[PDB]
RNA sequence: AGCCGUGUUCUGGCACCCUACGGGGUCUUCCAGGGCACGAAGGUUGCGUCUCUACACGAGGCGUAACCUGGGAGGGCGCCAAUAUGGCGCCUAAUUGUGAAUAAAUUAUCACAAUUACUCUUACGAGUGAGAGGGGGAUCUGCUUUGCCCUCUCUCCUCCCA
């Protein structure tokens, strides 16, 4: 009752996804009216008439109430809603313009507004012997398709991990107290052999005497933020097919039985499906309100490249110990992006759209021209989430097991450092 | 937590009087529920304010805010409609962490409640009086 | 000011046509509600959007701002829009903001007005 | 398309033989199905395979593959179980674009199936005559 | 080889445990099938893999591959989640020409089993007692 | 090691602007130093630093560089978040032969400051006309 | 051939500890000496930058947009071998129109000019699919007759190096 339909608290009181409403959700029937209501306006058999009549007789529509989700993961990633309206009956307004001179004395020409008419609806296809083979040839290409960019991230980020045991050897020297021990790492950029000139400081040949270390780790870092965003873009794999099917509609009487109306409709029926991929134990229960930002990853990196920072002379530890853990912070909250990886999401959806139509009017020789434009008012789409998934997933946990080791390594290490 | 017409019984000094803050609406831009008595003059009518801040990246902290707001009418004899003179301000800010607990959010409330009533705040604010 | 369907009858050159506006979500990073035609495309061609920015630094002094916005198509091949901006004292009485939005509404719908909206002449 | 017991019927020469081939199963690893005459010894069973590919970004083209394998028996008069000795194969390869119809590939297939009738395949493949 | 629900019963030192196993996804990288307890958390706990290897310029020699894999986990006094902290695991390989017969693949997994079920074996891998 | 407030005067053409640099730190590389405004803005905060070279082994003459940054920073810009639209960039770069003097220094200096103070570079540097 | 530097390495010590006041084990490198190999932006144009020239002008290098040479990856086709797949060969931006084209007509080669994915009038331009790149930092009580991070830019035979 607090939150919204669809939401519901957790342990801690944590805002959370209510999955029970959320898949499977309350329909309900409705029958509220859109445009009851149709008015001509013209002459017609010299009688100049301008009602304005019903034209609505009883409608009923089943469909979901209005729900709300939230991220389950560190990407964004939402949940889909199941949703649905399946109306009994097509509705599409015409706003022709009836005209037709005939001879002896008959002649008509008016505008109709607001006039609508119940065909039926197609509800009873799938698509599904059509859809469900479109999986297994897109997960066999897809390892031969981006292997290349999975390999590059694997050897990205385990060159941030070395990066950044270099730089902890560099701060445990510090801790240590030495000058010419401190070097360790200088002699591993110069690429020369670097000789003193006086007496320095620690503070001092480390805050920019690693400007190498330091570029080198923000043109990395940013690098795996570049190839880490396509790679969660890539665990979401959403493929449908679509097809045609003509309709007709009944005849109708938009005057008092003065002229009949016939013709053709021509709608497209597409269903579609999409598997999505993500943690197998958090999902459920995901913490969205303690979470570290993603432009603190930016800020990090270019914190010691920034030449204005006073930290440096009032409590350098502090500040580069809190570098540290708030980059040990982002790398586990990222980590999770790969541990059991598994079928967590399943939609299934079908819908109508029209395309084109066709208009004829026929009551005594093909008397009527119609020159009108149409446009619907009620499409059938229904969007149901599934579980049963009948066919050979792309199970992608063993792929990322070594991300999620590389990236639990590199925390064991950052927080490793003490003050 | 839904905005609708809040009835304030007795209050007041012989607490005999009664409010009828009538609903505004919410504030999007910075999620602020709002809430006036009934009249026409904005500047004449007694307002109230609640806001609920999420514990945010650098705060990491639960907020509610509660304001009220009571001008003055000093209305002149004649001349123009009446004149702000005076505005009593109240401002409650009350803070919880995210592990915070119903039960001991509600004892803070009922404590500050009964706080409001016992004599010595009555005679602190009522009477300016420092506290001794 | 709540947000709902909204029939406006009566409009056009000779007040025949009917416009049915309804509401969208209010844009928090300035506060403003949103109406759109019946839909579906046109839902985000024609648009009226409404705000009532309070007092503020700048502000003294409410600022009601409606707009009114209609693209015409056959691709947008042209745009109309209009703006209306009341500003209102903080001692302003609703007695005043009614008579000046009654007074507006009468102007438009006077002959000088629609004269020099509709074929666009000053007076003269 | 679900795998099932392929009966085809009238076949070879006079057109009187009949072939049953049971589904195996279906290799994910290339996307292909696999259906086998009955029998018990994997050499000499009559094999077929089936796979469509999908226009991939190095393709842009629809592709489906039918291969067909037929080993000879040539049991010997005893002394061990039969060898393989000899091995036809039929390979298909029907490939069109992503905006191709369902009437233009199933007119192209039955084509191929009148032409694999017409005397003229007849002669070119039984007899072995070249074209002419 | 159709997958589904394996009940295994008649299992443990004195036969009176029951396993059920549900399938899952089977491998397209490899074609590996899988089934695991029926959940929910031993489910991503014990595996039972299967993947069968047909010939090829490297197989000749189908190959059938059958792994199994039993996590022994408990949970720290103190602890929510419970830690692994033995991993049991075992892999059977069968190696058959293309000529092997059913008859003889068969005999192989009836011999194979009934070796298991045998005092020998027994003691062999229960106590790990080598033969002597 | 340069720890010095620098009260800057006559900014602007009406000449009744100041400014005030505070160090920020000095960057044990180049030997570079650094001074900002008083502030907590990037562009309310303009941007000073020094850098004084000496010969090593690439060149055989002295470098003294200053950059200045002067970000336009703008009030109104959605929230009280006052970003930056126009970055002002100075750069100035000089070059001693290591048997100049000081007093050749001071010269070039010297002539540097009232060619900056005559209306000679105002025009080039405001205006942005030609020498016609 | 010198050596500048890089790499390769070994001798004494730097260092401790031990032995016994006889003497030894060592790791981290470095101080000296010794053994051995080594030093190359493909060309053009265009832009920003470091240094030398100096009235200016220019020059070298740097980082880079784009252009050409070769080379590679994909590359399609056929030839195939035993299916899967292994091997062999051949091949690549292309299409249309204008100049030359033979005495006269075509007219390949070259040049010249445009095209590139579908639907929309074929007018301008719009929509969508696909990919490429960049910026934003995007979760709290949003919608959803669309399934889901927002937005900017570029391409519809490609990508990579000298």
């Amino acid at each position: 009752p607090k939150l919204p339909r669809g939401l519901r608290f957790g342990a801690d009181n944590e805002i959370l996804n209510d999955f029970q409403e959320l898949w499977f959700p309350d329909l309900f029937i409705e029958s509220s009216d859109t445009h009851p209501w149709y008015t001509l306006k013209g002459r017609v058999l010299n009688a100049h008439l301008d009602d304005r009549l019903p034209n609505v007789g009883g409608r009923q529509v089943r469909r979901t109430p209005h729900r709300v989700t939230v991220p389950i993961a560190s990407s964004g990633l939402r949940p889909v809603t199941t949703v649905q309206y399946d109306p009994a009956a097509l509705s599409f307004l015409l706003n022709a313009r009836v005209d037709w001179d005939f001879g002896n004395g008959d002649s008509a020409n008016l505008v109709i507004n607001d006039f609508l008419f119940r065909t039926f609806a197609p509800k009873e296809f799938d698509f599904s012997n059509s859809l469900v083979p479109r999986y297994t040839q897109a997960f066999s290409a897809f390892n031969a398709k981006y292997g290349t960019m999975i390999g590059e991230g694997l050897e990205t980020i385990k060159y941030l991990g070395l990066l950044l045991r270099r730089l902890r050897e560099g701060y445990r020297a510090v801790k240590r107290g030495d000058l010419r021990a401190l070097r360790r790492v200088i002699q591993s950029y110069h690429n020369g052999k670097w000789k003193p000139a006086t007496a320095g400081n620690l503070w001092l040949e480390f805050r920019y005497g690693l400007m190498p270390l330091f570029y080198d780790i923000r043109d990395v870092m940013l690098d795996w933020q570049n190839r880490h965003d396509k790679i969660q873009r890539l665990l979401r794999f959403s493929v449908g097919h679509g097809e045609d099917y003509v309709v007709e509609f009944d005849n109708l009487y938009p005057a008092v039985a003065y002229f009949k109306l016939k013709g053709e409709i021509t709608l497209e029926r597409r269903h579609r499906h999409g598997i999505s991929y993500a943690n197998r134990e958090g999902y459920a229960v995901f913490d969205n309100g303690s979470l570290r930002p993603v432009s603190d990853w930016k800020e990090l990196a270019t914190a010691f490249i920034n030449p204005h920072e006073v930290a440096w002379e009032l409590t350098p530890y502090s500040f580069v110990v809190d570098w540290f853990l708030n980059v040990g912070d982002i790398l586990a909250q990222q980590g999770q992006l790969y541990h059991n990886i598994d079928i967590v999401d399943g939609f299934d959806r079908r819908d109508i759209r029209l395309k084109s139509f066709t208009i004829k009017g026929e009551r005594n020789g093909r008397p009527v021209n119609v020159s009108a434009s149409l446009s619907a008012v009620d499409l059938f789409y229904s969007r149901l989430h599934t579980s049963n998934l009948p066919f050979a997933t792309l199970d992608l946990d063993t792929t990322f097991s070594s991300f999620k080791h590389v990236l639990d390594s590199i925390f064991l290490l950052t927080q490793r450092v003490k003050r | 937590a839904k905005l609708e017409t809040v009835t304030l019984g007795n209050i007041g000094k012989d607490g005999k009087q009664t409010l009828v803050l009538n609903p505004r609406g919410v504030n999007p831009t910075n999620g602020v529920a709002s809430l006036s008595q009934a009249g026409a003059v904005p500047a004449l009518e007694k307002r109230v304010t609640v806001s609920v801040s999420q514990p945010s990246r650098n705060r990491k902290n639960y907020k509610v805010q509660v304001k009220i707001q009571n001008p003055t009418a000093c209305t002149a004899n004649g001349s123009c409609d009446p004149s702000v003179t005076r505005q009593a301000y109240a401002d409650v800010t009350f803070s919880f962490t995210q592990y915070s607990t119903d039960e001991e959010r509600a004892f803070v409330r009922t404590e500050l409640a009964a706080l409001l009533a016992s004599p010595l705040l009555i005679d602190a604010i009522d009477q300016l009086n420092p506290a001794y």
